[PDB]
């Protein structure tokens, strides 16, 4: 089960 | 025993021909059991485990819906990257992602990650205390401060060391079959002439789960790993594992040389000898 | 930029023996970056009908794949895999041999 994001780099 | 889940994420810019391929695939230990490929044409999470095939469509609807995101922001990543280079339009470059989190044999939380790579060096990684980043070069520094901005850490911290372990331990359980069975190695040797006067013997394991095992050689009881090929350990494409390891013994010497195995599978480690 | 070459195994998913049916495999892996190009090839000519795993990476960030298709060996047939990557100046082919 995923983390939500992928925050912005 | 201790157990593991983790996510891979590859973003690959392809300048002049359309979208940037995007590639997610999940684990739990040695075994792969989600994919989601950007062009293939479901542009779903799929399974790829049995196990998982069970879990409805809330579970797949919501992992679909977080991948698709996650394309969408390393499509961003891979054009803030090029300007953080200064790099040309031209180049395909890289970005990799990795996250997951490690429970020990009492299936409590042990370690968690979240690290990324940009065209196969260390960008920025997630120090072991969830609190704090690696940053290598200029470049990382800034989305360390970005991050450290938007409390990532603390973010992170909070899915590592509780939804992570309890969706592990869900899955542990649900997929105990394939999931919490060893298959232990079958061995055996084999042995063919060089020339006249010595012989390779060579020691094989096949069908192991899990992936990890210690394959090595002894002459009269001295390790032999400077003289010994090994080959890495490499998938059967069935969900099992094989690995061999092979020394080169002079005439009327293998009975010098012992094989020795190490696995999980086993109720003691193996001694195999040429006799 | 990071340029890594693939290792590259050729092996049967069982121990090979003739008449019984089984899988021929390519293990690439160790590579940098992730454009490769693997054939199976069947006495010098590419199999058509060859799949392969997601794509993944070890803990180094480099990537390994396998490539697979279906096959019943024989004692004359000859299977190799033949693989081009940015590191690798000619294609490399590397010969199955039923004991590795």
């Amino acid at each position: 089960y995923m983390f939500p994001n992928a925050p912005y780099l | 025993g201790s157990h593991s889940m983790r996510y891979f994420f590859t973003s690959v810019s392809r300048p002049g021909r359309g979208e940037p391929r995007f590639i997610a695939v999940g684990y739990v230990d040695d075994t792969q059991f989600v994919r989601f490929d950007s062009d293939a044409a479901s542009q779903r999470m799929e399974p790829r485990a049995p196990w998982i095939e069970q879990e409805g469509p809330e579970y797949w609807d919501g992992e679909t819906r977080k991948v698709k995101a996650h394309s969408q922001t390393h499509r961003v990543d891979l054009g803030t990257l090029r300007g953080y280079y200064n790099q040309s339009e031209a180049g395909s470059h890289t970005v990799q992602r990795m996250y997951g989190c490690d429970v020990g044999s009492d299936w409590r939380f042990l370690r968690g990650y979240h690290q990324y790579a940009y065209d196969g060096k260390d960008y920025i990684a997630l120090k072991e205390d969830l609190r704090s980043w690696t940053a290598a070069d200029m470049a990382a520094q800034t989305t360390k401060h970005k991050w450290e901005a938007a409390h990532v850490a603390e973010q992170l911290r909070a899915y590592l060391e509780g939804t992570c372990v309890e969706w592990l331990r869900r899955y542990l359980e649900n997929g105990k079959e394939t999931l919490q069975r060893t298959d232990a190695p079958k061995t055996h040797m084999t042995h063919h002439a060089v020339s006249d006067h010595e012989a390779t013997l060579r020691c094989w394991a096949l069908s192991f789960y899990p992936a990890e095992i210690t394959l090595t050689w002894q002459r009269d009881g001295e390790d032999q790993t400077q003289d010994t090929e090994l080959v890495e350990t490499r998938p059967a494409g069935d969900g099992t594992f094989q690995k061999w390891a092979a020394v080169v013994v002079p005439s009327g010497q293998e009975q010098r040389y012992t094989c020795h195995v190490q696995h999980e599978g086993l109720p003691k480690p193996l001694t195999l000898r040429w006799e | 930029m990071i340029q890594r070459t693939p290792k590259i195994q050729v092996y049967s998913r069982h121990p090979a023996e003739n008449g019984k049916s089984n899988f021929l495999n390519c293990y690439v892996s160790g590579f940098h970056p992730s454009d490769i190009e693997v054939d199976l090839l069947k006495n010098g000519e590419r199999i058509e009908k060859v799949e392969h795993s997601d794509l993944s990476f070890s803990k180094d960030w480099s990537f390994y794949l396998l490539y697979y298709t279906e096959f019943t060996p024989t004692e004359k047939d000859e299977y190799a895999c033949r693989v081009n990557h940015v590191t690798l100046s000619q294609p490399k082919i590397v010969k199955w041999d039923r004991d590795m």
